[PDB]
């Protein structure tokens, strides 16, 4: 399995090879919406 | 007396040297069997999908638990994950790229779509089967779930409970963005939060016999809907049923939340604190707990 992509864009797995941006759900920031 | 068969199916692969999985299997099967009750002429069929090592593990667990306290007739059947994989692949190949982790089309992902083409995999003698996850805990006699087949409306092929996290609010973001007034991804009671695959009443006869269902299996239909919904997933059957469930809710008999009370709260802590409750709320006498995302089930 993979870990869900916390980003709203790109593939379903986090660190989608074909993604460069990460649009986070409201309230979150970072390359994996950490803080 | 005329013998009546009841069929259950559970995935049980990679179980060797996997104590966490064996413990879940233990929790699921012990509660199932302790609480199950069937008439004299009725036989409970337990189908397990396993590779050879997990078959041996399942047998050792099963002899410890059979025969059941209630004394009813119980038959154990194993199916080869590699045999089922090859049978599924032609049917299931085209949907893998949308619903598998991550890209694109791997044999090892095919089995996670078993339920979508189960009517083509099981012998035609089996008219209905209930597929169950091994991270459940039964709180009632499973025989009672079978009567939900009777509540299927014309045209419905599958019985399934809603997804209780906003994972699909998240998944459908772009479609939601382009359609402000959509119920796709909204919480109950009026929204469509998608489905959870933990408990599925697969009416194989209705699936075989549905012109609509059969069309949705075709590569170009899968592709058309995935594009319309901008849908990407990694949860397999769950993601496919969820998607076609948005287009064609007629196909699904929605089970009450107490038949699959999910306990995973992973999405609460990942951007959905506000709305989480609206999705997660389930009230009534719980019939089955689903300790999903490795969430311990209460006792
Ligand atoms: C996103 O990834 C996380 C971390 O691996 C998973 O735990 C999530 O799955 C959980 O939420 C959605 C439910 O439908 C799953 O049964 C549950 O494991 C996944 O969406």
């Amino acid at each position: 399995q993979c870990e869900s992509n916390p980003c709203l864009n790109g593939g379903s797995c986090k660190d989608d090879i074909n993604s460069y941006e990460c649009w986070c759900p409201f309230g979150f920031e970072g390359k994996n919406c950490e803080l | 007396v005329v013998p009546v068969d009841y069929h259950l199916l559970m995935m049980f692969t990679k179980a060797e040297h996997n104590a966490p999985l064996q413990a879940k299997a233990r929790v699921a099967l012990s509660s199932l069997l302790r609480l199950a009750k069937f008439e004299a002429h009725e036989v409970l069929n337990l189908h397990f999908v396993s590779e050879e090592a997990s078959r041996e593990v399942a047998k050792a667990l099963l002899r410890e638990l059979l025969p059941p306290a209630a004394g009813f007739k119980c038959k154990v059947i194993f199916h080869d994950v590699a045999v089922l994989t090859d049978k599924l692949f032609p049917v299931v190949e085209a949907m893998q790229k949308y619903f598998s982790a991550g890209s694109g089309t791997y044999y090892s992902d095919s089995i996670f779509f078993l339920s979508v083409a189960m009517h083509q995999i099981m012998p035609k003698e089996i008219p209905r089967i209930i597929q169950l996850d091994l991270d459940l805990k039964y709180k009632t006699n499973i025989r009672e779930l079978f009567e939900e087949f009777d509540n299927f409306l014309p045209g419905a092929v599958i019985g399934i409970a809603r997804e209780m996290q906003p994972v699909y609010r998240h998944t459908f973001w772009q479609f939601r963005h382009e359609n402000p007034k959509t119920r796709v991804g909204d919480p109950p009671p009026e929204g469509l939060p998608g489905f959870n695959s933990g408990v599925m009443l697969l009416n194989l006869e209705a699936m075989r016999q549905s012109p609509l269902y059969s069309h949705l299996l075709e590569p170009s239909w899968v592709q058309q809907l995935a594009d319309k919904y901008h849908f990407r997933g990694h949860l397999g059957d769950q993601d496919f049923f969820t998607m076609i469930g948005m287009e064609h809710p007629e196909l699904f008999h929605v089970l009450d939340c107490t038949w699959n009370r999910q306990l995973c709260t992973w999405w609460r802590d990942h951007g959905y604190s506000d709305v989480f409750q609206a999705y997660f709320r389930c009230e009534g006498h719980v019939k089955i707990y689903h300790g999903n995302c490795n969430t311990p089930i209460p006792e």
